[PDB]
């Protein structure tokens, strides 16, 4: 059954994994964005999520810190 | 007293399995990077397989940095990058670690053959390796539900199992599977548990398993070893400089394999965290998991799984399990050998003129070897400043220092030593001779101990450095105290073959020559009548001599007399010492007798005497020999005028055959026997016609017409001096030579009828060339078989040493002459001799003792034993030594080079071992195979079956491949019945009654069976009159006595009985043993004492057992050893030669004696 | 190699066992006298000194 | 592993050329006897600015 | 050939010739067991550890000599010293015990 | 030279404690704290010793005694500067 050499023990380990269809990629694609996308909110609700956003730009301008290590930049 | 903490001189040594935190102590440091050194700057990476921070500076006293570099800051760690300044050899010291992501199994336990983990478990190999492959689930603390512990589920089963139970069931896998099952392992429970099971049920199968189990698991109990360090959490890292990458020429740099592995494994390890760090599916971190295990396993030991290969070069890498074995089978280096400083070697010459406790030294070789010493007496005396100015001065080679060398050397021995070291002779130390030349000069006498021609073979020499190597060389390993054969008491001196021709020569009579018939008045005139040309060395003279006898007390008699002799007699009388009588010198002195003189000689007058004796005989030969002008010519051989005639008869005999087949009065193969008979018998007439005319055909006339007498022929002499030559090569000279066989062994029916002084044609020679070459392959076999015998033997011995000074048992075997078939193959007195008596022995009538008790007969005892007609006499033995742990002294006898009692503490395992093997390789079922079957106690093929009790037997049941024997003992009960296999023809009768070890049937029988059915003595007296059969029929001397050494470790342990103290059919040391049912048998319990039966175990098999795991890991398999030992916690306290040989310090034995005894008091004790 | 005049007889055991006992004559002669060629060499290398 | 197929591998001829030879040793350890005696020789006070 | 103190391998420390100055004679097991027959155990003991191994031992020693003392202060040979950490190496905890 | 140390093996029985003896002797000659008990022959200090058992002037009972007496022999002088310790109370 297990010859060893562990190639063989992991080849045929996700051997048994099939082939995405070209739809499936955008349905778990689709399940991708769908979890993040609530996180991002679950963090825009909470209100020191804001007030820690807003004291850190007060410590960006003030020299402090850079605008890189903040924001990425927004939409833009 | 504070006992101590720091450095001591420690003693044994104690192993086990290492704890995560243990490995950290040692760890000085987490190496965290595969990078080696920075590729440009070679400065090591910090925190790598090599670093300055953890292990040690690169430089001695230099920071890596640069900052610190003086020789006074030490202690200091730098700021910068800490280093502690300190020498570069730390970098050879200091260990370090890695911490694995996953658990990760150590391969020594899981795949040592009876795997560690697995029977510890009472899991299955295969199934545990399952587990660790993530291919299946295992169970972990079931608790009450469904499932067994140990069980093993699929994937589906698990999920099946979970939804049932969620919890109150546990089941993980891989490695944290495996190591979670060792901790969750409660062993006293298992204990209690199997005490009760033992003891419920009642099947061999059951309680043999069981009570085998139970053993193993409280013994790991006792260990300190909990299982879950099976499962490694650390990984180890070795100091670097053991594993360098030092540069090359051409810039080029070189490392050991270690390195690649170290790197897999940390390479692998950190991608795991990685990955681990990373959120990866499990498909892909279980990968990465298994990777680390195969890394892990292939830097231990390699070639278990896979056998990983190195980068760009297919041979597979060295790991650590490889590091420790060797190679050339098993070798440590304290095995194969090591380099050793102040020694060299050279050609070797004759060199007649040294004495006998001296040998010719090259001049540069000495000015070299003791070149130290030269230094140190050169500014002694003051002849150089300093040192410096010392090596400037003999690198000149300037005149003063020959004499400063000649200084040094004086009373310096030096050690000689042969290719193939055999018996203890093969060193011998001898007083250097300065000599202009590059060539060593070793004296005559001892080229018969080193078996050394002088065909070019070569010579090693080996300053002894210390006093003590000093003293030790003069006094054990000098020349002239060994003398004798550490075998057999007979001299190893003996002259070889030039001096034999010579004394032989000497002492010889011819029928008439000048001088004939006259007198004289002493040797004095006798010589000066030979020198002056007036009288031949050979001529029957009546001289007056002086001889003396001891014979009175202490004192030497004197008394003259006119003797019978010759010329050459009366000369060569000159140099007997002292109390020798005339009578020795005055036969025509033989190898065999010039080889008694010396004997005699030496039994009589002692040491020096026989020393200078000898020197003088040596001395005499060589110059009377080349006065001789013995020589060989054509002519010397001379052919029978009779063999063409023989020739031509037994050739008449073949046609006659030949004729009978034709006409078919006899058939093919009957025909063969026939002829290959009288063919046979042709070259026997043959041989034994050219001996007749070889040895007495001169025929000479004194004042008559003729005389005859024993032929004065040169190649004659040569052959019965026993100088050279033998009747059969002399036979091959003259006479026809044999009838070969082809390599099946079927001999050739048309022999070589011409010899070599005719010629051979071309189908002769070529049927006589396989004789040659398998001659030589099988000579040069027995060479690797002997050795191979030996090693076996001193394996099995070895520790085996002379320890107490008397036991003072009665006990011994019955010493008998062997007595067999014919007349006497071998004397009472041989048999006896040196031997201490173990009782009084009587006259024919008594109440007269004339041997005492114990008492060493020597050759005075073994004579007064002689005068009367005892035929009987027991004797001590080493094999019934009552002394446990080692042979008494008063037990083994007196052999050694020197005449007196075996000194105590003298190694007796190792001589015993070295005096069976060195002859062997002039052994020849029968054989040296046979030797070697013999020690090994291997049952023959097909034995016969010894009466198992005494009574009157008869025969039972029918032919199911075995008819049974029924026994019926007078008074006992009978149920004793064997099956005995009907279609092997039987002895035993029917009808009659059969004592226990009779014959059943007929063929050789398993010396088990001997020891059993016949017992100890009997099994040992078996041992030692086969091989020695093997030996003697080769005209072998070996005494008694090392063979019933080696016997005593063959049957060292023995299975039990009774019961009492310890378990039931344990093999055992009967040392231990029966020191134990000695102590038992008084105080403790009152008596509780055990019955057991003694034991025969092979050299072989005998020799697995070692107390000390270090001696073991030598010559066994290593990596079995030491995983065996770990588990066990067992702990070496050294106490043997091989350990102490490893460990590098003084042996427990000889001069070492003294130093091991007194530190054994001082253990187990205030 | 050369031929020459050679005896049979022990000689003060000089000869013993193989060995072999040989004139001045010889050595004088230079007969026997080999000549040896051999290479050194020297080789000049790159150090980071 | 390099000739003869034998236990003669590679690593066992590197000689470790950062060992001192002991002939040298030897010098090191009289050097100090030598320059002590001569240390004997001057002043107290020359002797002892120039061991400083 | 003859060497009285030469160069020394690296990884065991052990005699061994650079110059083609000769390493000096190896020592075997059956030389071994020839000392062992005989009573000398101080020729065994600076065979391999002074003469050989030890690289304490050699220079202690050479000293010794040079001075007109002739002793040895043996310490532990380099193999068995080197086999310590190989077996340390391992899951293995090899010690050295009392006093 | 000595050809035979048979002698000496017979003033001393073991004749491995012959070779320590005679080591111990021999060393007390060659390092320099004492000189030969018979006349040296320029016999090194390992022969000179042996000739020393040979003539049964040097053993064991004699070695162990004269140390055990030079024990006492320095006990004496350093007497006056070790009791000079007292400071230790
Ligand atoms: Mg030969
Ligand atoms: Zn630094
Ligand atoms: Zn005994």
């Amino acid at each position: 059954g297990r010859t060893t050499d562990p190639v063989r023990m992991y080849m045929r380990e996700m051997g048994t994994v099939e082939l995405l269809t070209r739809e499936g990629e955008i349905d778990i694609a689709k399940r991708i964005e769908d979890g993040i996308n609530q996180v991002q909110c679950s963090v825009a609700e909470y209100p020191e999520a804001i007030t820690y956003l807003l004291e850190q730009y007060d410590r960006v301008e003030a020299e402090e810190a850079r605008l890189s290590d903040l924001i990425t930049g927004f939409v833009d | 007293l504070k006992a101590q903490t720091k450095t001591e001189e420690f003693d044994a040594i104690k192993i086990a399995l290492a704890s995560p935190d243990m490995i950290r102590s040692w760890s000085f440091g987490e190496v965290k990077k595969p990078e080696t050194i920075n590729y440009r700057t070679f400065k090591p990476e910090r925190d790598g397989l090599f670093c300055a921070r953890i292990f040690g500076p690169v430089k001695d006293y230099e920071c890596l940095c640069g900052k610190y570099k003086r020789l006074k800051h030490r202690g200091v760690i730098c700021e910068k990058c800490g280093v502690e300044v300190t020498q570069t050899k730390v970098r050879r010291e200091r260990m370090g670690h890695i911490e694995l992501a996953s658990p990760t199994a150590h391969i020594w336990f899981l795949k040592s053959l009876p795997s560690r983990i697995g029977l510890l478990l009472d899991m299955p190999l295969r199934d545990i390796e399952r587990v660790l492959y993530f291919e299946s689930y295992v169970v972990i603390e079931g608790g009450m539900t469904n499932l067994e512990r140990q069980q093993i589920l699929t994937e589906e089963q698990y999920l099946d199992a979970l939804e049932e139970f969620g919890d109150e069931f546990d089941a993980k896998m891989g490695a944290e599977a495996i190591q979670a099952l060792l901790k969750s392992m409660d062993l006293e429970q298992e204990c209690e548990q199997l005490r009760e099971e033992l003891n419920e049920t009642n099947s061999e199968t059951k309680r043999k398993k069981l009570t085998k189990r139970i053993k193993l698991l409280e013994a790991f109990v006792q260990s300190g070893n909990k299982p879950e360090w099976m499962i490694l959490t650390v990984l180890p890292v070795l100091p670097p400089d053991l594993r360098p990458l030092v540069p090359l020429d051409g810039g080029r740099f070189a490392t050991s394999d270690l390195n690649d592995l170290y790197r897999r494994v940390i390479n692998r390890n950190n991608r795991l965290k990685r990955l681990l760090d990373l959120a990866a599916p499990d498909i892909i971190v279980r990968n990465e998991k298994r990777m680390l295990q195969e890394a892990v396993d292939a830097l231990l030991d390699n070639g278990r799984r896979g056998r990983a290969i190195t980068g760009s070069n297919k041979r597979p890498l060295k790991s650590l399990a490889d590091m420790i074995k060797g190679k050339q089978g098993r070798f440590r280096q304290n095995l194969l050998g090591k380099r050793v400083d102040y020694s060299g070697r050279s050609v070797i010459t004759v060199g007649p003129y040294l004495r006998l406790h001296q040998c010719g030294l090259p001049k540069k070789m000495a000015l070299e070897l003791f070149k130290p010493f030269i230094y140190g007496k050169l500014e002694l005396r003051g002849l150089a400043t300093t040192i410096k100015a010392a090596k400037k001065m003999v690198e000149r080679e300037e005149a003063v220092v020959w004499d400063i060398l000649d200084e040094v050397i004086r009373e310096h021995p030096v050690l000689l030593n042969r290719a193939p070291t055999l018996h203890r002779l093969g060193i011998q130390a001898f007083e250097p001779v300065l000599i202009e030349g590059k060539a060593i000069q070793l004296h005559p006498l001892v080229c018969a101990a080193y078996n050394a021609d002088f065909d070019g073979d070569q010579m090693a020499v080996h300053v002894p450095l210390t006093l003590e190597a000093q003293l030790e060389a003069r006094a054990l390993m000098m020349s002239t105290n060994n003398i004798l054969s550490p075998a057999n008491g007979e001299p190893i001196i003996v002259p070889s073959q030039d001096v034999v021709l010579g004394l032989y020569y000497m002492t010889r009579d011819c029928v008439n020559a000048k001088g004939e018939g006259m007198v004289l008045t002493g040797p004095k005139e006798a010589e000066r009548l030979y020198r002056s040309g007036l009288a031949s060395l050979h001529a029957r003279v009546k001289v007056r001599i002086t001889e003396y006898e001891k014979d009175a007390n202490g004192e030497l008699v004197a008394k003259t007399s006119l003797k019978d002799t010759t010329v050459g007699r009366a000369i060569l009388w000159m140099i007997v010492p002292k109390g020798l009588p005339y009578s020795i010198v005055n036969q025509a002195l033989g190898k065999k007798a010039i080889s008694k003189m010396l004997n005699t000689c030496y039994r009589i007058l002692g040491l020096k005497p026989t020393v200078i004796f000898a020197d003088q005989i040596m001395y005499t030969g060589f110059a009377y020999a080349a006065r001789s002008g013995a020589s060989v010519g054509i002519d010397d051989m001379v052919i029978p005028e009779k063999k063409h005639e023989i020739i031509s008869e037994a050739e008449a005999e073949v046609a006659e055959i030949q004729e009978q087949f034709q006409s078919g009065l006899v058939t093919a193969g009957e025909r063969y026997n026939k002829v290959i008979d009288i063919w046979a018998a042709a070259n026997d007439r043959v041989s034994k016609a050219m001996m007749d005319n070889l040895q007495t055909e001169t025929v000479i006339n004194r004042d008559g017409q003729e005389e005859k007498q024993v032929s004065f022929n040169s190649i004659y002499m040569m052959a019965d001096s026993g100088a050279r030559g033998s009747a059969a090569q002399i036979r091959q000279l003259a006479g026809m030579r044999g009838l070969m066989a082809k390599p099946d062994g079927s001999i050739i029916e048309t022999p070589i009828t011409a010899n070599f002084r005719e010629g051979l044609n071309v189908l002769q020679y070529f049927i006589s060339t396989h004789g040659a070459r398998k001659g030589l392959a099988d000579t040069a076999l027995k060479t690797a078989n002997s050795g191979y015998l030996t090693r076996r033997l001193v394996d099995v011995a070895q520790d085996l040493v002379v320890t107490e000074d008397d036991c003072g048992t009665h006990e011994g075997i019955m010493m008998t002459p062997v007595i067999e078939g014919g007349d006497v193959k071998e004397p009472l007195r041989d048999r006896v001799l040196g031997r201490v008596t173990a009782e009084d022995v009587l006259k024919p009538g008594t109440a007269d003792i004339l041997v005492p008790r114990n008492t060493l007969l020597h050759e005075q005892w073994c004579d007064l034993l002689e005068e009367n007609s005892v035929d009987a006499v027991k004797v001590r033995s080493v094999v019934s030594c009552d002394t446990d742990f080692g042979v008494c002294a008063h037990c083994y006898g007196r052999d050694l080079a020197r005449g007196h009692i075996i000194n105590k503490g003298e190694a007796i395992g190792v001589i015993a071992a070295q005096s069976i093997g060195e002859p062997g390789t002039q052994l020849t079922t029968g054989g040296l195979p046979r030797v070697a079957d013999l020690f090994e106690a291997r049952r023959p093929k097909e034995p016969a079956i010894l009466a198992e009790i005494s009574g009157i037997v008869s025969f039972g049941k029918e032919t199911k491949g075995k008819r049974r024997l029924v026994i019926t003992p007078v008074d006992g009960s009978d149920p004793y019945e064997e099956m005995i296999p009907k279609w092997r023809q039987l002895n035993v009768f029917e009808g009659e009654r059969v004592e226990r070890g009779d014959v059943i049937s007929d063929g050789p029988e398993a010396p088990h069976d001997i020891l059993r059915l016949r017992g100890v003595h009997a099994v040992t007296r078996y041992i030692v009159n086969e091989v020695q059969d093997v030996y003697r029929l080769q005209g072998v001397k070996i005494n008694d006595k090392h063979i019933e050494v080696i016997v005593r470790q063959m049957l060292r342990k023995a299975t039990i009985v009774n019961a009492g103290s310890s378990d039931f059919l344990e093999g055992e040391q009967v040392e231990y043993s029966r020191v134990k049912i000695a102590n038992r048998e008084l105080e403790a319990n009152g008596k509780v004492g055990a019955t057991y039966s003694r034991d025969l175990l092979g050299i072989t098999k005998a020799s697995l057992a070692t107390e000390s795991f270090i001696s073991a890991a030598s010559f066994q398999e290593t990596t079995r050893v030491l995983t065996e030992a770990a588990v066990a916690g067992k702990r070496d306290e050294l106490r043997g030669l091989k350990e102490n040989v490893i460990v590098g310090r003084l042996i427990p034995a000889g001069t070492g004696y003294a130093y091991h005894q007194d530190r054994m008091r001082r253990r187990a004790a205030g | 190699g050369q031929n020459m005049r050679v005896a049979f007889m022990p000689w003060n055991g000089y000869n013993f066992e193989d060995s072999i006992l040989v004139s001045e004559r010889v050595v004088q002669e230079d007969r026997f006298t080999t000549i040896h060629i051999q290479e050194l060499a020297c080789v000049s290398r790159d150090t980071k000194l | 592993p390099i000739g003869d197929d034998e236990d003669s591998h590679l690593g066992d001829f590197i000689e470790d050329t950062t060992l001192e030879l002991p002939l040298d040793s030897a010098t090191t350890e009289s050097l100090r006897a030598a320059t002590h005696d001569v240390l004997a020789g001057l002043t107290a006070r020359e002797a002892k600015v120039l061991r400083m | 050939h003859a060497r009285s103190t030469g160069s020394y391998s690296l990884v065991t420390q052990q005699p061994l010739g650079g110059k083609a100055q000769f390493g000096g004679q190896r020592f075997g097991e059956m030389e071994v067991w020839a000392l062992e027959a005989y009573g000398a155990a101080y020729t065994l003991q600076e065979m391999l550890t002074v003469k050989s191994d030890d690289v304490n031992g050699r220079t202690k020693m050479y000293k010794n000599i040079v001075d007109g003392n002739h002793q040895m202060e043996p310490g532990m040979p380099e193999s068995f010293n080197v086999l310590l950490k190989e077996i340390r190496s391992l899951g293995i905890n090899i010690e050295l015990e009392d006093e | 030279a000595r050809v035979t140390v048979q002698d000496a093996v017979e003033k001393i029985g073991n004749r491995f404690d012959l070779v320590l003896v005679a080591a111990r002797r021999a060393r007390q000659m060659q390092v320099g704290g004492k000189d030969p008990l018979v006349p040296e022959e320029n016999d090194k200090t390992t022969v000179i010793a042996l000739r020393e058992i040979e003539e049964g002037l040097i053993n064991n009972q004699i070695l162990d005694v004269r140390e055990r007496q030079e024990q006492q022999e320095q006990e004496a002088a350093e007497l006056q500067a070790v009791t000079a310790i007292a400071e230790g109370r």
